RNA sequence: UGGAGAGUUUGAUCCUGGCUCAGGGUGAACGCUGGCGGCGUGCCUAAGACAUGCAAGUCGUGCGGGCCGCGGGGUUUUACUCCGUGGUCAGCGGCGGACGGGUGAGUAACGCGUGGGUGACCUACCCGGAAGAGGGGGACAACCCGGGGAAACUCGGGCUAAUCCCCCAUGUGGACCCGCCCCUUGGGGUGUGUCCAAAGGGCUUUGCCCGCUUCCGGAUGGGCCCGCGUCCCAUCAGCUAGUUGGUGGGGUAAUGGCCCACCAAGGCGACGACGGGUAGCCGGUCUGAGAGGAUGGCCGGCCACAGGGGCACUGAGACACGGGCCCCACUCCUACGGGAGGCAGCAGUUAGGAAUCUUCCGCAAUGGGCGCAAGCCUGACGGAGCGACGCCGCUUGGAGGAAGAAGCCCUUCGGGGUGUAAACUCCUGAACCCGGGACGAAACCCCCGACGAGGGGACUGACGGUACCGGGGUAAUAGCGCCGGCCAACUCCGUGCCAGCAGCCG
């Protein structure tokens, strides 16, 4: 009756988790990160993108991004970052985003 | 229809039969004929020359 | 295979004298000489002049019976002598020639091919020091052809091979009859066999 | 990873192997991406083993893994020995 | 050999399936219409072991209609235990079963079960067993309480008792016999001592000088007279509540044979010679199959006995009977709750078998390579009784027969035919009982639903006054003698009659495309100016009947419109011969068996046509 | 190096023209008959339903426990069961279960074939190269406790280890925005800003072996795209709403209406759109003089599917054949509370069918997964079995033996035929029996050398006491079709438009 792929499935599950938390961490961070570009924020804007920055990159690192799958993340918030905020803006927070 | 070769047979109402394909030039829409020696019908009894067709079996050369 | 069952009576209805036994079929015997007509109720009846087919026929099986060939491995050493290289007619009788049993009927070390046939199977031959019992055997340019070292002295062997010493064998062959060993030198010219065979009409058999 | 190792042909009580470079994961007996050698256990004939040193050697350089068997078969034709 | 194969056997009740339960219980210390009906139908082999020793047991139905699942076991098995409702004593199918182990030569004891119930005599069975049955019954034990308060048994032989305090067996325990029986007890031994004489003579001359044998000699000459089916050792208890079972299984291992003790079985070589098949386990293989089952889960079992050699699993043998080339693929043993797969199966050993796709019972197997004997196998028997099946709605007609083909290759007491005349499909069998649980085998097994009925018969027309006549030429038609017979246009209208339109039959035509139309308007008209009469056929019957029940029996048969011919004995009963119509026959068999009760059997073959008593014909024109 | 025609429409002829046959072939089936061996090959139907066993695991050199057998004495020892090692058990953690194996249902399609494209991408383990492996924390099972259960086991509370998780650091390097140079679809470089690493285990230990992390390159395997090629019906002629395109997003490794908002009104079709029917495609195969025609079982390559349908998770890879969810169909256990299941893996059963095998042996080989290794696992595989299913080979005797027995057939009553066929004489010696007996197997490992090269040693065989060799040794199965013409082969009897034959003429 038995197989130990059920050990595979048990342990599926637990990914499955580590890897929701990391996901909709970096989504609710890039969002938040967009939106204060576009309300202008850009002290906190940067401050955010950062964040974001690093939870999508140390999700590269294993199982849960990998590869121009993060880059690109990282590509399409800075783009969208620096944009908004360009309208308006002055790059506050230097951190962030190069000159 | 099936034809029934040989002389003589042992084929009625119920019996159950090997239908093998072949039609008759004088019985029209005879398509077919049934294989002695197969299911019920039986051999053809002192049948000694086309034995193979008709479903006859080696007679003894006692 | 090999038929088995009466030869000298197609020694006849083929009309025309092979040589099935060997030394029988040298007699005032080989029923050519007495009766010189087919087997059965028929046989010294009114010939009815010959279909082209049955022209052929008789000529495929007039030198099919003369080798004691089964068809499936006639018709199988005829189709490899078409594919194979110029004269498909000669180059077949080459094949057919190339055998085994027949090169040892071709050697004297038995009478008739039957016979032959029975000596390479019952492993009284040998091919380059090896023994062979396959009939069907290819014998190639150059190899020995010999009767094996414990038949040496069979009473069949010296009987045969005593009859040897007088006798010339077919050019394409040496013989050694002291020491019972035998050479195939090159394949057999459609002209060193004096075949009662017209083998351009067994090609045309096929044909069809 | 890519593999050196021996693809069974010839036939039953008959074997004769070739030695191929292969992905390891395709069946034993399929398709392959070179062959350079090929290998008579039975020693047949006398060339029954047999390599092309100077591939199995490009092979090795560029991180196939050759089967033990398939070593064993490589050095015996000298493609490890370096003077 | 250490190894006993026995059947149980009974009239219908008398508790064999019940003992055989409880012999798998304690032999365990370390079905579908059977529901509905209550009955035993089908019968397998079942191993235990007792002490030390090996016990193939078939529970067999008591049933006339299932006598092949004896004609089988008394074969296959060596040794029988027969058992009887107490308060009964000896019952007509206990006489059957008991005839059929006369003709194997089945060494037996008999079991007085139910000696709890109202009415449970040991002496009504055991005077029956002598006065019914021509037997030589052989008191091996005695109880403890009349009927009500049956609580203990003694053992004579040896000397010794044993009470049971529950109905459960889980308080058995020896007890000494109380002060009386003790008269009783003795008397018996001796009086089996006596009987003994008859086997040993070392027990001979020692009972004349007043001493008693030693325990196992007389044992050894009891079990001596079993086995030469002189003696019938009878044991008693009750299986439903507990009481002798274990007795039973020790009586088992001490009196009833190991397939040495019996002659070994014969043969037949291809030669043509007869020939004994020694019961070696390296000897070349001889076994027969007695028994197709179709199971789910294991699909097609076949059931054997190894009589010579070592069947052994995962090999090829040959159905000698049908040469065919078999497979035995798997062996199995069935225990009473789980079934043992084992890699073999010697001599004198039961078993099933899987693979095996031709093999019927009476079939004989032998070794891949071995010689191709034929044993004697199993025996017929004949059916009683046939109808007509056809189903509710055909298209069903092809689940119907492909069925009827499946159980005529099952049990071969059940035979399916056509009738060749009206092609209506004909199933006959063994009694009333066994068509209905085949018919109500086509519902729920094969969910095929049938009707039944009477086949209809085969009648004929003939004339009854000379005729002349003119077809527009002319002819006369005269009748002919009952039986006698018989241009190409008359023959011709001889198929339809006037009246029904069967066959025209006993009739001389004298003459005296164009000539056929003529002859067949003639002779058409001949028949019904010769002023006709339905003929009808007439069966010769010979019932077997214990005299007892003559008069009624032929009171019947004269009821059935017969004419009775006369009554000679056949051994113990008696022989009435008759003529009576095919159509006043049907169903027989089952009226006869109430009027004799299940004693009386009979056989019937054509033999005549014969015109009707005028009540009919109207009645028949219809 | 390759090509045969014949019968049949008529009173007869020529032509037309159909029908019919001789040939080759097959995963075959059926009938009569059947001796051996070798190599192939065997559910073509119900992609119906399946009892039972086995088909995927492995690491104790990742980690902590339970149990057991020992060593070594604790109270001297059985009751507090302590250290060391060698077993086992699940668990946690890895790598594998995406390969191998099955099947042809769907698919008329970039599915396949063929050739290309990717400045539009990925690739675990393997190889080459560079630089690291420095700090800290933490939790979940196992385990104990309890509630629950008939059980499966299931929930709760608490303990805990690591190559499990997490943060911090170093940043060789890499990612990302933006600017610059080169290049030209997103390719290479560069500057500043931000953002990103890691794991330990074993030994004979200041040295070796296995692992961990980042980057660059290689190799291998892939994804996506495009040209061309890919059946029958037009009695299917119009088709299309994410439909065609654009813009901006989302998504992915990556292009793309793949998905979504918005805009525009497109796109396709007689060069056959759309629809219906059929079908997996190819290397090949069969046939054919060829061109063609037909086919696509076995073996190889690609695709699709895994009871039907949808779906995602995990992951280098799957939308997963022996993983998961839901719906549907069907079945099974049940104490009626609930549970369980998916042979188109190998065998096998059952049903359907004209019809298709062993519930075999073995991992010795080759290949695969895991492991430092020993080794474990492997129904892949190598073999054995059954079947004349196919092909090749072999036997049932050979030489002698009468103007020719007997029997049987014909007969013009002399003969003629069977027929040298037999009988009979010699000869050989399938089977048998005796003795001997393989290759396939040398590696991995061990020792010298350095755990490299190179030298030396040891183990290992399912098939198999088989093949084969040697020695003895018996005259030892033959049947099936046809004999009017095509078509090779004729007489007698029986029969009398009957019985029957028949592919066509008849
Ligand atoms: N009083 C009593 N009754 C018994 C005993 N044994 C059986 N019976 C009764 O008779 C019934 C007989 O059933 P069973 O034991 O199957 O008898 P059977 O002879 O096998 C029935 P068939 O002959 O049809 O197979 C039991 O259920 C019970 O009713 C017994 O030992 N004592
Ligand atoms: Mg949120
Ligand atoms: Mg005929
Ligand atoms: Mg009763
Ligand atoms: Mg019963
Ligand atoms: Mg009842
Ligand atoms: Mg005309
Ligand atoms: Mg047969
Ligand atoms: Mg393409
Ligand atoms: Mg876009
Ligand atoms: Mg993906
Ligand atoms: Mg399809
Ligand atoms: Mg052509
Ligand atoms: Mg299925
Ligand atoms: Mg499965
Ligand atoms: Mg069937």
């Amino acid at each position: 009756r038995n197989l130990s792929a059920l050990k595979r499935h048990r342990q599926s599950l637990k990914r499955r988790l580590r890897n929701k938390a990391k996901k909709s961490a970096i989504k609710t961070l890039s969002k938040k990160a967009i939106q204060l570009a576009q309300e202008g924020k850009a002290e906190e804007a940067l401050k955010i993108m950062r964040k974001a920055e690093s939870l999508i990159d140390k999700a590269a690192k294993g199982s849960t991004l990998h590869k121009n799958a993060a880059a690109r993340r990282k590509s399409r918030l800075m783009r969208k970052v620096r944009q908004l905020l360009e309208a308006a803006g002055a790059p506050l927070i230097g951190g962030g985003l190069s000159a | 229809t099936a034809y029934i070769p040989g002389e003589g047979h042992n084929l009625q109402e119920h019996s159950v039969v090997l239908i093998r394909g072949g039609r008759v030039k004088d019985l029209p829409g005879v398509r077919y004929h049934i294989v002695r020696g197969v299911y019920d019908a039986a051999g053809v009894k002192d049948r000694k020359k086309s034995r193979s067709k008709y479903g006859t079996k080696k007679p003894k050369e006692a | 295979g090999r038929y088995i069952g009466p030869v000298c009576r197609l020694c006849r209805r083929e009309g025309v004298k092979l040589y099935l036994k060997g030394e029988r079929c040298y007699s005032p015997k080989c029923a050519m000489e007495r009766r010189p007509y087919p087997p059965g109720q028929h046989g010294q009846k009114r010939a009815r002049r010959p279909s082209d087919y049955a022209v052929r026929l008789r000529e495929k099986q007039k030198l099919r019976r003369i080798y004691g060939i089964s068809e499936r491995q006639f018709r199988n050493l005829f189709e490899e002598a078409s594919k194979k290289k110029g004269v498909t007619g000669s180059v077949f009788l080459g094949l057919l020639e190339s055998r085994l049993d027949n090169v040892v009927y071709r050697l004297g070390f038995a009478v008739s091919r039957r016979q032959a046939r029975q000596l390479v199977r019952h492993g009284h031959i040998t091919v380059n020091g090896r023994r062979v019992d396959l009939p069907s055997y290819r014998v190639r340019p150059g190899d020995e052809i010999a009767v094996a070292e414990k038949s040496r002295n069979l009473e069949l062997i010296r009987q045969n091979l005593e009859a040897m010493k007088g006798r010339k064998v077919g050019p394409w062959l040496s013989l050694d009859v002291e020491g019972m060993k035998g050479k195939f030198l090159r394949l057999p010219d459609r002209e060193d066999l004096a075949l009662p065979v017209n083998e351009q009409l067994v090609i045309e058999f096929y044909s069809r | 990873m890519v593999k050196i190792r021996l693809a069974r042909f010839g036939s039953k009580h008959n074997p004769h192997y070739r030695i191929v470079v292969t992905d390891a994961r395709r069946k034993r007996d399929g398709k392959y991406i070179e062959k350079i050698g090929y290998y008579d256990p039975r020693k047949t004939t006398p060339d029954w083993l047999k390599v092309d040193v100077e591939r199995a050697r490009y092979w090795l350089s560029v991180g196939a893994q050759p089967t033990d068997t398939a070593r064993r078969l490589l050095r015996q034709a000298g493609v490890f020995r370096q003077e | 050999k250490r190894l006993r194969n026995i059947g149980i056997a009974a009239h219908i009740d008398a508790g064999k399936t019940t003992t055989t339960e409880r012999i798998l219980y304690y032999t365990g210390r370390i079905m579908e219409q059977e529901r509905e009906r209550g009955i035993t139908i089908t019968a397998a082999v079942t191993t235990c072991f007792w002490k030390d020793h090996r016990i193939n047991i078939i529970d067999t139905p008591g049933h006339v209609d299932f006598t092949i699942e004896v004609e089988r076991s008394m074969r296959v098995l060596d040794g029988a235990i027969v058992v009887f409702d107490s308060s009964q004593g000896v019952e007509p199918q206990s006489e059957t079963v008991w005839r059929q182990a006369e003709k194997y030569k089945v060494p037996r004891i008999a079991f007085a079960n139910k000696m709890d119930k109202t009415g449970a005599d040991l002496w009504l069975v055991i005077r029956t067993m002598q006065e019914r049955l021509g037997a030589r019954p052989v008191v091996m034990q005695l109880p403890i309480g009349r009927e009500d308060t049956f609580s203990g048994i003694i053992d004579v032989l040896r000397m010794k008792a044993y009470t049971y305090g529950n109905d459960l067996g889980t308080d058995i325990r020896e007890i000494p016999i109380p002060e009386e029986y003790l008269d009783q007890a003795r008397e018996y031994h001796e009086k089996l001592v006596e009987v003994a004489a008859d086997f040993d003579e070392n027990i001979m001359l020692k009972y004349l000088e007043g001493e008693e044998p030693t325990e196992e000699e007389l044992v050894a000459a009891i079990r001596k007279g079993t086995i030469d089916l002189k003696i019938t050792p009878v044991f008693l208890g009750s299986a439903l509540k507990n009481k002798g079972v274990q007795l039973l299984l020790d009586a088992v291992v001490d009196y009833l044979p190991s397939p040495l003790d019996i002659p070994p079985i014969k043969g037949t070589t291809p030669e043509g010679e007869v020939v004994e098949i020694h019961p070696d386990p390296n000897g070349p293989l001889a076994a027969l199959a007695f028994k197709i089952m179709a199971d789910p889960y294991v699909g097609r079992l076949t059931f054997i006995r190894v009589y010579s050699g070592t069947l052994t699993s995962g090999s090829y043998v040959y159905n000698t009977t049908k040469g065919r080339k078999e497979r035995v693929a798997r062996l199995l043993r069935m225990h009473a709750n789980h079934r043992e797969e084992v890699e073999e199966l010697k001599a004198g050993d039961l078993g099933a078998v899987v693979g095996l796709k031709e093999t019927i019972t009476g079939d004989t197997l032998v070794g891949e390579d071995a010689p191709r004997v034929i044993l004697e196998s199993i025996e017929v028997p004949e059916p009683v009784i046939d109808v007509a099946i056809e189903p509710k709605t055909k298209a069903d007609q092809e689940k119907l027969s492909q069925a009827l083909a499946r159980l005529a290759e099952e049990d071969p007491t059940f035979r399916v035919s056509t009738h060749p005349e009206t092609g209506q499909t004909i199933i006959s069998g063994m009694g009333e009982l066994h068509l209905e649980i085949i018919v109500d085998r086509l519902k729920r097994e094969f969910k095929v639903d049938a009707n039944v009925g009477k086949p209809q018969v085969a009648y004929r027309e003939t004339i009854t006054k000379p005729v002349d006549v003119e077809g527009k030429v002319k002819i006369k038609v005269e009748p002919l003698p009952r039986g006698s017979g018989f241009q190409k246009g008359i023959e011709e209208a001889m198929q339809s009659g006037p009246l029904i339109g069967f066959p025209v039959v006993d009739i001389k035509v004298t003459l005296y495309m164009a000539f056929k139309i003529a002859g067949s308007m003639a002779i058409k008209e001949a028949v019904q100016k010769g002023d006709p009469v339905i003929l009808e056929p007439i069966m010769r019957v010979e019932v077997t009947t214990p005299e007892e029940y003559m008069g009624d029996v032929i009171g019947d048969l004269n009821a059935r419109r017969g004419q009775i011919l006369g009554m000679e004995p056949r051994g113990n009963a008696q022989v009435i011969r008759a003529f009576v119509p095919l159509a006043e026959m049907f169903g027989y068999a089952t009226d006869l068996r109430s009027k004799t009760q299940g004693r009386g059997s009979f056989v019937m073959f054509f033999d005549h046509y014969q015109e009707v008593p005028k009540q009919v014909q109207e009645k028949l024109i219809k």
